[PDB]
């Protein structure tokens, strides 16, 4: 299952 | 920017026997950027029904793709992979050799 | 043995018109099991292994939501980085992201990782401690400062040690018939005369899984790398892998040469000789 929301850099 | 030219292997999924259905593979790897043109050729002509894997990449961030199509190897038919990339002045053609 | 779950993401900007091309793939060990391609028609996360198809609609809705969120993050990032590096709006650029978790033979957390690249070079990466960031240059240092203030590594660490491992174990059980099976390499030797006095011996390893393998030539019991060729391990297209290693030898001296094959599916390494 994917990580929920990697943040923008 | 970073430009890496593709490595190319052309090979069959199974040991080749004339008259037995098989799969012709062209594995391109080690390249950057990811835009690339790959065709499989039968006697110099582009094969129309060719699929490819989903783009992925290696530890050094270089990309790899498998292009493949069903084929029935014969004694006289020549097969090859034709690759163009920003790193290549002209398309590169690698002939299928059933020993490699 | 040990196992991994990894996700790979690539976004490529398209300055002439429209949004970046975005491709995401998920793996357990060397098995692709999901994919998203922005150019595909479904606009959904799609299954690529039989054992994931049994997940219900809540799973596919959630993975689709999250993978689209990843794609928008990459889209924004491409804009941000173009500005950081003072680059023109007319060129195509690439961002790549890979993250995932490893577990040991006891299926307990072993390590986690998260790496990000711009135009094929390291940009920022999570350290092995899952607490701090490795920034490759001063633009990435700006990102590091932002992510430190926003608790980003904490959230990612919690996923890598918790959710990631828990779902890896779920997949390993649901797909045990293939994911927990090793396919030992099917091995044979071919011989190709080069002249009256020399021949190539080629040692083949076929149809193996996982992809990790070692092929080594020995002459009279000592390793030989001179006059050898070892090709990159390559996919067969049916989920298994192939590799070969070749050596050029004086004709008639083939019995001195042995090929040695190491693979997780082999209790003991194999030795092959040309007869």
């Amino acid at each position: 299952t994917l990580f929920d929301e990697p943040p923008p850099l | 920017m970073i430009q890496r030219t593709p490595k190319i292997q052309v090979y069959s999924r199974h040991p080749a026997e004339n008259g037995k259905s098989n799969f012709l593979n062209c594995y391109v790897s080690g390249f950057h950027p990811s835009d690339i043109e790959v065709d499989l050729l039968k006697n110099g002509e582009r094969i129309e029904k060719v699929e490819h894997s989903d783009l992925s990449f290696s530890k050094d961030w270089s990309f790899y793709l498998l292009y493949y199509t069903e084929f029935t190897p014969t004694e006289k038919d020549e097969y090859a992979c034709r690759v163009n990339h920003v790193t290549l002045s002209q398309p590169k053609i690698v002939k299928w050799d059933r020993d490699m | 043995g040990s196992h991994s779950m990894r996700y790979f993401f690539t976004s490529v900007s398209r300055p002439g018109r429209g949004e970046p091309r975005f491709i995401a793939v998920g793996y357990v060990d060397d098995t692709q099991f999901v994919r998203f391609d922005s150019d595909a028609a479904s606009q959904r996360m799609e299954p690529r292994a039989p054992w994931i198809e049994q997940e219900g609609p809540e799973y596919w809705d959630g993975e689709t939501r999250k993978v689209k969120a990843h794609s928008q993050t990459h889209r924004v990032d491409l804009g941000t980085l173009r500005g950081y590096y003072n680059q023109s709006e007319a060129g195509s650029h690439t961002v790549q992201r890979m993250y995932g978790c490893d577990v040991g033979s006891d299926w307990r957390f072993l390590r986690g990782y998260h790496q990000y690249a711009y135009d094929g070079k390291d940009y920022i990466a999570l350290k092995e401690d899952l607490r701090s960031w490795t920034a490759a240059d001063m633009a990435a240092q700006t990102t590091k400062h932002k992510w430190e203030a926003a608790h980003v590594a904490e959230q990612l660490r919690a996923y890598l040690e918790g959710t990631c491992v828990e779902w890896l174990r779920r997949y390993l059980e649901n797909g045990k018939e293939t994911l927990q099976r090793t396919d030992a390499p099917k091995t044979h030797m071919t011989h190709h005369a080069v002249s009256d006095h020399e021949a190539t011996l080629r040692c083949w390893a076929l149809s193996f899984y996982p992809a990790e393998i070692t092929l080594t030539w020995q002459r009279d019991g000592e390793d030989q790398t001179q006059d050898t060729e070892l090709v990159e391990t390559r996919p067969a297209g049916d989920g298994t892998f192939q590799k070969w290693a070749a050596v050029v030898v004086p004709s008639g001296q083939e019995q001195r040469y042995t090929c040695h094959v190491q693979h997780e599916g082999l209790p003991k390494p194999l030795t092959l000789r040309w007869e």
